[PDB]
């Protein structure tokens, strides 16, 4: 396994979920919920097939948090643009679920780009998962974002601005390993 | 099968769950180039992945600097608690090499609960074995509410243990919320 | 031999009541708790009626200036937590209740949110106050309590097992219906037929029927429920009829189409039942038939049954009418 340069990392969680997770005789010890997570996560993977997302590649789902990347297939920065249109399209997917689950679920996006590695960890189960600073940040972008918006970095923001995108500065954010830095939300 | 997607999950009972984290990881992270870092990590982890097998724990996933595994999967066991114990045991031992082998004070923080789970896979693409239940969250929240290079354990995990182990009060409620707030009695190992 | 049978409907459609009968009818005794519960409903009703006489347009003047102090009495008790129910209360309830301007305000009930065990229990205060009193079954069926949660009743008809599932019938309570969607045999959708002049509580804007109409839709056209065929209970048929006959508020006004309507050929009019009542009870059925009809693909179907919940005599009949169709 090997390194890279311009990989765009996205996390999307659904924080309304951790509550909605009940366990009772009635809901078979928390499975009937796991059923709905399935019906969603699936509805999301259904998007990978899409032709216009042929470039998007899912990595793993963490609890109810989704993780996927553009870049590992190699203007030049089209792949970041791409990703964002992915994120938005899950929200389309999601507002379909709400419709039928008589529910209200918002999505929590963090996105980014830069130096990553993309290998296989442990011999016992060999699995494709990407390391790097670049990634940890796209996660900060999640965990410290906002329902129903996409929060992205100073670097990222510019590039997206160079693509017919408009943005707003959320302000300053702590990273345990990288001090404090400016972040942004995209405008719909 | 015709209206819900088929569900690859099975309820399971009397399983011990472990979570473990790397204390002061970002000290290492700032130290080494993204590459030579990955190595030391992929190093220890595959070793963890290995002791697992020795100690009878199906590993679950790696989530950055966080590792976690279980005992009682896929197939039941009586020793189930003891395994997740004997796991933590070997891990701080293991990580201690990496303290010598770098020089920075990176260490561990185990946390172990025992209860019911669920397990299998989600969605259609890119499956990864996983586990879900409050009992699980609870173990995780005890990785949260642990203390450095000491093994954390619950009310329950003592009961599936039969005190072959010398322990003492951890009182994790004074570290982590979910503990305090749910009336959780925690213990450390000697 | 087992039938996971889930029970849906809007708010106060009448669900945990049908649940009620199935227990009365098909299941094997210290109702002394349910008295307290009734008592509560009494306070609840009378407070709620006085309350909005002022709050209304036009406003509504008490028939008897005397009763004014009683009014005052009531709302001096309105929010008390652990209530003690002293005898003056009933003297003063009955009083207001006797007051014609109160009962004329009752007539405008559709215009604010009030429980439908109102008249019925108010009509019988003196019986309620006796500290030796025990509620008739009728009474006991009408005791209304919010359904926060979901509740599994299990019963048997001719050694065929049932699993009744009751849900919260209000907006925030429907998020958790899903959990019953898998491994369901068939559905009971309960609708409050009579609530055609009223709005729901959740916002106090949306017309209750209209709400339940496009709740139906959202289920009958549900993604995880294109298999499952749905038994529609057109509930509250007594009340409905009443209003129609009462003639007071017109139906087409609340649902403008009734005006172009005429009366269905397969018409099976109850014996002695009024031709105008017959019109509406079916017409309303056909607003739901325009949904069930308009999709589903002969891949599931709609079973419409006029129902009064608080009528074990009608209920047994339609539950028989039902155990039946579970066979297919
Ligand atoms: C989805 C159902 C439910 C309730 C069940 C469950 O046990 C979880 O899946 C665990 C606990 C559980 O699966 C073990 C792994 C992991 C990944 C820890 C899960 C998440 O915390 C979930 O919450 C989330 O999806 C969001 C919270 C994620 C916070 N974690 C904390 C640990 N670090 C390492 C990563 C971020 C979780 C709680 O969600
Ligand atoms: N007059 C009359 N009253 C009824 C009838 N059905 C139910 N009720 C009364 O109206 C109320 C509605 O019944 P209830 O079961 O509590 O509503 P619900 O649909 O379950 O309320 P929810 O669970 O959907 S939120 C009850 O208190 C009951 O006494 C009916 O057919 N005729
Ligand atoms: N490939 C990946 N898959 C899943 N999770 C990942 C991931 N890469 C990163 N994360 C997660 O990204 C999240 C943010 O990491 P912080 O910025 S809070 O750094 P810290 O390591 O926690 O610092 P410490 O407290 O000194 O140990 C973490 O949950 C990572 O596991
Ligand atoms: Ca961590
Ligand atoms: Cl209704
Ligand atoms: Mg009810």
């Amino acid at each position: 396994h090997q390194s890279y340069d311009c990989v765009c990392v996205m996390f999307a969680s659904i924080p309304d979920f951790k509550e909605f997770y009940t366990e009772s005789d009635v809901n078979k010890e928390g499975l009937e919920c796991l059923r709905l997570l399935n019906e969603i996560i699936a509805d999301f993977d259904d998007l990978l097939s899409k032709p216009k997302f042929s470039g998007v590649e899912k990595i793993k789902t963490i609890g109810s948090t989704y993780m996927a990347a553009t870049g590992l297939s190699a203007r030049q920065y089209m792949h970041i643009g791409t990703m964002v249109e992915f994120a938005y399209a899950l929200v389309g997917k999601l507002d379909a679920i709400n419709k039928h689950s008589f529910n209200d679920f918002k999505l929590r996006v963090g996105i980014n780009h830069g130096p990553v590695i993309a290998g296989v960890i442990g011999a016992q189960k060999p699995q494709y998962d990407i390391w790097g600073n670049t990634v940890n940040v796209a996660s900060r972008m999640d965990s410290t974002g906002v329902l129903d918006k996409i929060q992205v970095t100073e670097e990222t923001s510019l590039i997206l601005q160079t693509l017919g995108y408009t943005c707003t500065c959320r302000g300053i954010i702590n990273v345990k390993g990288k001090g404090d830095l400016k972040t942004y939300f995209v405008n719909t | 099968d015709m209206m819900f997607h088929k569900i690859y999950i099975q309820k399971h009972d009397n399983v011990s769950i472990l979570f473990a984290d790397i204390e002061g990881f970002t000290s290492l992270a700032s130290q080494c180039t993204a590459q030579e870092l990955v190595m030391t990590l992929n190093e220890l982890f595959a070793r963890f992945d290995k002791l697992a097998a020795e100690n009878h724990c199906l590993r679950i996933k790696i989530l950055g600097d966080c590792y976690y595994c279980v005992s009682g999967l896929p197939e039941a066991r009586a020793d189930h608690a003891h395994c997740c114990v004997e796991m933590g045991m070997d891990m701080i031992e293991a990580i201690s090499l990496v303290r010598e082998m770098t020089g920075v004070n990176v260490n561990m923080r185990v946390g172990i609960h025992s209860g019911r789970v669920h397990c299998g896979v989600l969605g259609l693409r890119k499956w990864q074995f996983d586990v879900w239940s409050n009992d699980v969250t609870l173990a995780n929240h005890m990785e949260a509410g642990g203390k450095a290079g000491r093994i954390h354990i619950t009310k329950a995990t003592l009961s599936y243990l039969n005190g072959d182990y010398e322990v003492e009060p951890g009182c994790g409620g004074e570290r982590n919320a979910y503990l305090k707030e749910h009336s959780i009695e925690t213990f450390l190992i000697l | 031999a087992t039938h996971r049978l889930l029970l849906l409907g809007a708010g106060e459609s009448g669900k945990s009541t049908i649940v009620k009968q199935m227990r009365i009818l098909h299941v094997n005794g210290e109702k002394a708790t349910k008295v307290q519960d009734i008592k509560n409903n009494l306070k609840e009703a009378i407070e709620t009626i006085v309350a909005a006489m002022s709050n209304l347009v036009p406003p509504v003047e008490l028939a008897n200036p005397e009763n004014q102090f009683r009014v005052d009495y009531i709302l001096s008790v309105m929010n008390v937590p652990d209530f003690d129910f002293p005898p003056e209360f009933y003297e003063h309830a009955k009083a207001l209740w006797e007051d014609e301007g109160v009962r004329a305000c009752y007539e405008r009930s559709n215009e604010y949110q009030l429980i439908d065990c109102a008249q019925y229990f108010l009509d019988k205060i003196d019986v309620i106050k006796q500290d030796d009193y025990v509620p008739s079954d009728q009474d006991l069926l009408r005791c209304r309590v919010l359904t926060s949660g979901i509740f599994e009743t299990k019963f048997q008809v001719d050694k065929v097992n049932f699993h009744m599932f009751d849900v919260g019938g209000q907006r925030d309570e429907r998020r958790k219906w899903i959990q019953c969607f898998n491994d369901v045999t068939a559905i009971i959708f309960v609708v409050a037929s009579s609530s055609y002049n009223m709005v729901i509580r959740e916002d106090n804007q949306t017309n209750r029927l209209q709400e339940a109409l496009n709740l139906f839709k959202s289920i009958w056209n549900n993604r995880w429920l294109r298999t499952i065929s749905v038994i529609l209970f057109l509930n509250k048929q007594d009340l409905l009829a009443e209003k129609v006959l009462a003639g007071k508020s017109k139906i087409e006004d609340y649902f403008p189409e009734f005006a172009r309507y005429t009366t269905p050929e397969d018409a099976t009019p109850e014996p002695g039942e009024d031709p105008r009542v017959t019109r509406a009870k079916y017409f309303i059925r056909d607003e739901f038939l325009r949904i069930s009809t308009a999709s589903g693909d002969g891949r599931h179907y709609c079973y419409p049954h006029f129902t009064c919940a608080v009528d074990t005599e009608n209920i047994r009949r339609v539950f028989n009418d039902c155990r039946d169709i579970i066979q297919r």
